[PDB]
C-alpha cells in the first residue's frame, strides 16, 4: 500500500527556519516527480514546489522564490523542504504529493500525505490563566445548573482539561478556542450538572499544558453572589 | 498569466442534482490542459474524484461525473447525499504559474430542522475580580445555520472594544457552537448598572443579563 | 559525479550507470502551409537581359510547382514486435484531403501566421505560414506589370525568395513524399523552438526540449500531404518525450570460456541480455539494439517502439546470475576467439589461443600484458587496447570504476554433459538438459 | 496482440478511451473504432486505410501439443520435422 508520511512541523518564529521531511514507501521513489502543496487554516490549495526524479529540474511558486529549498535523497526514499525567513502567512499544514501524468496534457496528484502544521507567530511561550466559573440563579434551576472553568493568555493551542480525571464525561461540553489580537489563545469549558446535586458532587477543572508543565486543578463552587 | 475561479458555494437538497463549474482563461484552458477534480471532508486530506475531465478512480461511487469544454468545466451530482458535505476543487496547468488550484466550493444539503440559539452568559469570576481585570462569558451553543452575530450590550450603549467572537464548529451532534468575550476593568464592572449578550439567528433575538451582584 | 562503472568477473560483464532518461512515448503533429501564386504564362515579348533571368526564375517555380503536383496521385532484437512508424501524421493528412478543411485553415491564418485549428474529427491542431510567395509575385513584382525590370536588385530579391520551395522540393523529391530527419528548410531553428513553446506540455519537457533541439530533428518526420487551390501544406511528426529524469543503466557483455591447451575440448558462455535499461513505472523498459538510443552527455534518448518490459527483478542478474527470482538468458558455444569490448569507462579483454594481448598509453607504450581469460582495464592510464592484429581507443570519459573478483561460472559446468549449440537458452534451460544428460547414464 | 504473463493490454479511442482489455493469448482487433493500442510501456498507433476485415475462429495449434517431449529451440523447423523429433522421443520410451 502506498504511504507518504510527513514530519518535522512545530512553532517558529518570524525570519526563523524550519525544514520538513515526508518518507514514502510501497513503490519506486526514484521513478517519480514529488510535490509540496499547502493549505491556509480555513482556505485553498496552493502549489508550493517541485523535483523531477534525478533532481533535474526544480520549480517554485512566486510567493516562496528565494527562501525555499526543495531536495531529495532517493537512497532513503525521503524528499525535504527547507524554509528560511518565515513570515507570518506561512502558517498553513504542508503535503508531499506524488506526480501522475498522461505524458501531454493531464498532470494531477493522486496520492496524498497526512499533513503536518507549521505555525510562524511571534507571541511567546506563556502559562495558561485558569479560573473558576461558579453557577449563578440565573444560570441555575430549569433543569439543571451548569459550572465550569475558564482558561485564559495560553499560546499554544493544544490545551487539554479533564474534571473528575477522566471520570466525568456526561454533561461536559468544550468550547473552541479563540485568537485575540495579541496572539494569546484562552477558551473556556461548562459541565451541566442537576441543580438539586450543586455541593454534593465536586467539580474540579484539570489544565494540563504540556508546551509549559502546568498541570493545575482549580475547584468550583457557588460562593454567594 | 491566468486564474481559475470557482463559486464559492453551493446548496442543494437530497436526492436532487447540483452542478459546480470551473471558469479559465486561454493560458489554462484555452492552452488544452485538462481539468482534474479533489474532494476534502471536515478534517482529511485531499482525494482525487475525477482525471482527465471526464476519468473516476476506482471507488468512485459512479454518481459523480464532469465534463470539459472550452475554458470552462463542470462537476455534476445525481442522487444527492448527507455524505456528499465537503469541500471540491479543481486543478489544471498554466504557462506561467504551473500547477494551478480553484478557490473551492463547499456543498450543503439541506433537511435539517431549524433551531433556535441558546445563549448563556456567565458573569465575571469572584477570583478574575482579584486579578484588577475581569471579562464576561457569553456563550452559543445548539444552533443549526452557523450564523450567528454577536453584539455586546452595556447599559444603553454598544460596547465593540475587547469584543473576541469565534467562528461557528461543527459539533458531534449536527450543531453549531460559538462564544463571545468582552474585556472590562474591575471598576467598569461595578460602574454600570447591568451588562447584556444578545445573540441574533436569521432574525430570532435571545439575550440575557447580569449585574455585580444583583442580588437582594 | 556522475558515471559509475562495475566489472564482474565471474560473468565477463560491466555496468555502467549514472546516465538519464527522456524516452519517446508518443507523437504531436502540426501542420505547415506555404501561400502560392496562380501565375499564368504572360506575353511581355522582350529581349532585355534581366527580364531573361525573371523568366527562368518564374520557370523554376512553376516547375517546381508542377513536380510537387504530380508527386501526390491517385542479441534478443528478434523478440521486438513490429509497429508502424508514421501512422498518426499519415491519418491527419488524411482528414485533411476532406472537402472544407483547407478552406478552413486558409481562413484562419491570413491574419496570423500561427493558429490552433479544429478539424472535422474534434482534434485541433496547431497551423503555422513559413513562407508567402504569393504576397511578393502578385505585388511588387507584377505591379498592377514589371514587362521592362529597371533594377537588378530584383532580380536577386525573387532568387533568395524562391530557394526555399526548390530545397523543399528537392528533398520530397528525392524521398518519395517522406524526409525522415527533418532539414531546417522544412523547418528553421526559430520555427520550431516557437513550436515546442506551444505544446500543452509541462515546462521541464519544453526545457528538455529546448536544449537539444539536435535530437528532436533526429527523431522526426516530415510528410509531403497535400497541394490545392494556393496552399502547400505538409505535415511535421514531432516526438513526445513522456517519461524524463529517470535512472538508466548499460550492459556489456563478453564470451566467457575454458583455458585448455588442447586445441578443442572448451566450451563458451555468453550473456545475450546487453542493452539499455531505464526504469519508467514500476518497471523497467529493455532496448536490445543499442545503436537506437542516442547519448548527450549523461541523457540517453531512447525509442520505446523498439523496446520490452520487463520486470524490476532483471536487475538481480548482475549481483547473482543464479538466483531463483530472475532466469537470466546466457548462449553457449564452443568457437573460443579473442575480441575486445570497448565499455564507458574502460576495455573488456577475452583473449583466448596463442593470440598476443596488450594494452598501452602515449607516454609509456605497453603497461600491461594479458593472459588467457577474461579480463578488465580502466581507462585512467591507458589509451589503447591491442587485441591481435586490431587497435581499438578507449573513452575518455571522466568516472570511477570498481573491480569485482570472483571465480567464473564457466569452471562449475561438466564439459562431457555440456550442452553447446543453444542460441536462445538461459540458465534453467541449461540445467535442465544438464540434468536429464546425467540422469539418463544410471544404465544397469 | 500476444499478451502473456503480467502484463497490461488495452485497445483505446481519442474520444473514448479504453474500448478493450485483453486476457492471456493471441487477439486481433480491427482499426475500424480504435485509434490506438498499448502493450506494457509501448503504445502504438494504428493505420487508419479504409477495408474489410473478417475474423476467423479456431482451436489454437499449440494446445495440441504434449509440452513433455516437445523440442524448444528450433529456428529453421517445419511442422514435419517437428513431427518427426516428437514420433522418435516418444518411440524411444520403452520399459524393459
Amino acid at each position: 500500500q502506498v504511504q507518504l508520511v510527513e514530519s518535522g512541523g512545530g512553532v517558529v518564529k518570524p525570519g526563523g527556519s524550519l525544514r520538513v521531511s515526508c518518507v514514502v514507501s510501497g513503490f519506486t521513489f526514484s521513478s517519480y516527480r514529488m510535490h509540496w502543496v499547502r493549505q491556509a487554516p480555513g482556505k485553498g490549495l496552493e502549489w508550493v514546489s517541485s523535483i523531477t526524479a534525478s533532481s533535474s529540474y526544480i520549480n517554485y511558486a512566486e510567493s516562496v522564490k528565494g527562501r525555499f529549498t526543495i531536495s531529495r535523497d532517493n537512497a532513503k526514499n525521503s524528499l525535504y523542504l527547507q524554509m528560511n525567513s518565515l513570515r507570518a502567512e506561512d502558517t498553513a499544514v504542508y503535503y508531499c504529493a506524488r506526480d501522475e501524468n498522461t505524458g501531454i496534457s493531464h498532470y494531477w496528484f493522486d496520492p496524498w500525505g497526512q499533513g503536518t502544521l507549521v505555525t510562524v507567530s511571534s507571541a511567546s511561550t506563556k502559562g495558561p490563566s485558569v479560573f473558576p466559573l461558579a453557577p449563578s440563579s440565573k444560570s441555575t434551576s430549569g433543569g439543571t445548573a451548569a459550572l465550569g472553568c475558564l482558561v485564559k493568555d495560553y499560546f499554544p493551542e493544544p490545551v487539554t482539561v479533564s474534571w473528575n480525571s477522566g471520570a466525568l464525561t456526561s454533561g461536559v461540553h468544550t468550547f473552541p478556542a479563540v485568537l485575540q489580537s495579541s496572539g494569546l489563545y484562552s477558551l473556556s469549558s461548562v459541565v451541566t450538572v442537576p441543580s438539586s446535586s450543586l455541593g454534593t458532587q465536586t467539580y474540579i477543572c484539570n489544565v494540563n499544558h504540556k508546551p509549559s508543565n502546568t498541570k493545575v486543578d482549580k475547584k468550583v463552587e457557588p460562593k454567594s453572589c | 498569466q491566468a486564474v481559475v475561479t470557482q463559486p464559492p458555494s453551493v446548496s442543494g437538497a437530497p436526492g436532487q442534482r447540483v452542478i459546480i463549474s470551473c471558469t479559465g482563461s486561454g493560458s489554462n484552458l484555452g492552452a488544452d490542459y485538462g481539468v482534474h477534480w479533489y474532494q476534502q471532508l471536515p478534517g482529511t486530506a485531499p482525494k482525487l474524484l475525477i482525471y482527465g475531465d471526464r476519468n473516476r478512480p476506482s471507488g468512485v461511487p459512479d454518481r459523480f461525473s464532469g465534463s470539459k469544454s472550452g475554458t470552462s468545466a463542470s462537476l455534476a451530482i445525481t442522487g444527492l447525499q448527507a455524505e456528499d458535505e465537503a469541500d471540491y476543487y479543481c486543478q489544471s496547468y498554466d504557462r506561467s504559474l504551473n500547477w494551478v488550484f480553484g478557490g473551492g466550493t463547499k456543498l450543503t444539503v439541506l433537511g435539517q430542522p431549524k433551531a433556535a440559539p441558546s445563549v448563556t452568559l456567565f458573569p465575571p469570576s469572584s477570583e478574575e475580580l482579584q486579578a484588577n481585570k475581569a471579562t464576561l462569558v457569553c456563550l452559543i451553543s445548539d444552533f443549526y445555520p452557523g450564523a450567528v452575530t454577536v453584539a455586546w450590550k452595556a447599559d444603553s450603549s454598544p460596547v465593540n472594544a475587547g469584543v473576541e467572537t469565534t467562528k461557528p464548529s461543527k459539533q458531534s451532534n449536527n450543531k453549531y457552537a460559538a462564544s463571545s468575550y468582552l474585556s472590562l476593568t474591575p471598576e467598569q464592572w461595578k460602574s454600570h448598572k447591568s451588562y447584556s449578550c444578545q445573540v441574533t439567528h436569521e432574525g430570532s433575538t435571545v439575550e440575557k443579563t447580569v449585574a455585580p451582584a444583583e442580588c437582594s | 559525479q556522475n558515471i559509475t562503472e562495475e566489472f564482474y568477473q565471474s560473468t565477463c560483464s560491466a555496468v555502467s550507470k549514472g546516465y538519464l532518461s527522456a524516452l519517446r512515448t508518443g507523437w504531436y503533429t502540426s501542420v505547415i502551409t506555404i501561400e502560392l501564386s496562380n501565375i499564368k504564362e504572360n506575353k511581355c515579348n522582350g529581349t532585355d537581359a534581366k527580364v531573361k533571368l525573371i523568366k527562368q526564375e518564374l520557370d523554376k517555380y512553376k516547375n517546381a510547382v508542377t513536380e510537387l503536383q504530380l508527386l501526390m496521385q491517385s542479441f534478443l532484437g528478434f523478440l521486438l514486435g513490429v509497429g508502424s512508424a508514421i501512422a498518426s501524421g499519415v491519418a491527419v493528412c488524411k482528414v485533411l484531403h476532406l472537402e472544407g478543411e483547407v478552406n478552413k485553415i486558409k481562413s484562419a491564418l491570413l491574419s496570423t501566421n500561427k493558429a490552433v485549428v479544429s478539424l472535422s474529427n474534434g482534434v485541433s491542431v496547431l497551423t503555422f505560414k513559413v513562407l508567402d510567395l504569393k504576397n511578393y509575385i502578385d505585388k511588387q513584382l507584377l505591379p498592377i506589370q514589371s514587362c521592362s525590370i529597371s533594377n537588378i536588385e530584383t532580380v536577386i530579391e525573387f532568387q533568395q525568395k524562391n530557394n526555399r520551395l526548390l530545397e523543399i522540393t528537392r528533398e520530397f523529391s528525392v524521398n518519395a513524399g517522406v524526409t525522415t530527419p527533418v532539414s531546417t528548410y522544412m523547418l528553421t531553428n526559430s520555427e520550431l523552438l516557437s513550436l515546442i513553446n506551444d505544446m500543452p506540455i509541462t515546462n521541464d519537457q519544453k526545457k528538455l526540449m529546448s536544449n537539444n533541439v539536435q535530437i528532436v530533428r533526429q527523431q522526426s518526420y516530415s510528410i509531403m500531404c497535400i497541394i490545392k487551390e494556393e496552399v502547400l501544406a505538409y505535415v511535421v511528426q514531432l516526438p513526445l518525450y513522456g517519461v524524463i529524469d529517470t535512472p538508466c543503466w548499460k550492459l556489456h557483455t563478453s564470451p566467457l570460456c575454458t583455458t585448455n591447451t588442447k586445441e578443442g575440448s572448451n566450451i563458451c558462455l555468453t550473456r545475450t541480455d546487453r542493452g539499455w535499461y531505464c526504469d519508467n513505472a514500476g518497471s523497467v523498459s529493455f532496448f536490445p539494439q543499442a545503436e537506437t538510443c542516442k547519448v548527450q552527455s549523461n541523457r540517453v534518448f531512447c525509442d520505446t517502439m523498439n523496446s520490452l518490459t520487463l520486470p524490476s527483478e532483471v536487475n538481480l542478474c548482475n549481483v547473482d546470475i543464479f538466483n531463483p527470482k530472475y532466469d537470466c538468458k546466457i548462449m553457449t558455444s564452443k568457437t573460443d576467439v579473442s575480441s575486445s569490448v570497448i565499455t564507458s569507462l574502460g576495455a573488456i579483454v577475452s583473449c583466448y589461443g596463442k593470440t598476443k594481448c596488450t594494452a598501452s598509453n602515449k607516454n609509456r607504450g605497453i603497461i600491461k600484458t594479458f593472459s588467457n581469460g577474461c579480463d578488465y582495464v580502466s581507462n585512467k592510464g591507458v589509451d589503447t587496447v591491442s587485441v591481435g592484429n586490431t587497435l581499438y581507443y578507449v573513452n575518455k570519459q571522466e568516472g570511477k570504476s570498481l573491480y569485482v573478483k570472483g571465480e567464473p561460472i564457466i569452471n562449475f559446468y561438466d564439459p562431457l554433459v555440456f550442452p553447446s549449440d543453444e542460441f536462445d537458452a538461459s540458465i534453467s534451460q541449461v540445467n535442465e538438459k544438464i540434468n536429464q544428460s546425467l540422469a539418463f547414464i544410471r544404465k544397469s
